[PDB]
């Protein structure tokens, strides 16, 4: 829904980095290489943000006050 | 008009659509098989062990 705080498996704070991992993929890297811009060396890390679907977007356009 | 009976038929003539052949009968034109999974290219080592 919303990125995790923390990795499951190592305690790493993994949730600031989500718009950063964003700005890194639409400045055209590589995910290989945006997942190390952002200093996840393992991998347990990298499939925080790498398999992080972002329910909330589509979650929020059912928006009830719509004004 | 007295409509007489006539004799009976010597044979049968039937005439009917032929289809055309030209195309098939050529090589078979089958689908393209999909590709085996080839590795991808620059694939490095991007872990190092600490320390
Ligand atoms: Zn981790």
């Amino acid at each position: 829904m919303i990125i995790p705080v923390r990795c499951f498996t190592c305690g790493k704070i993994v949730g600031n980095k989500w718009e950063a991992y964003l700005g890194l993929l639409q400045a055209e890297y590589t995910e290989g290489d945006a997942l190390d811009a952002l200093g996840l060396k393992r991998y347990c890390c990298r499939r925080m943000l790498l398999a992080h679907v972002d329910l909330i977007e589509k979650l929020l356009n059912y928006a009830p006050l719509e004004k | 008009g007295g409509l007489t009976c006539a004799s009976a038929p010597q044979g049968t003539l039937r005439i009917l659509e032929g289809p055309q052949q030209s195309l098939s009968g050529s090589p078979l034109q089958p689908i393209p098989a999909s590709p085996p999974p080839q590795i991808p290219p620059g694939l490095r080592p991007r872990f190092c062990a600490f320390g």
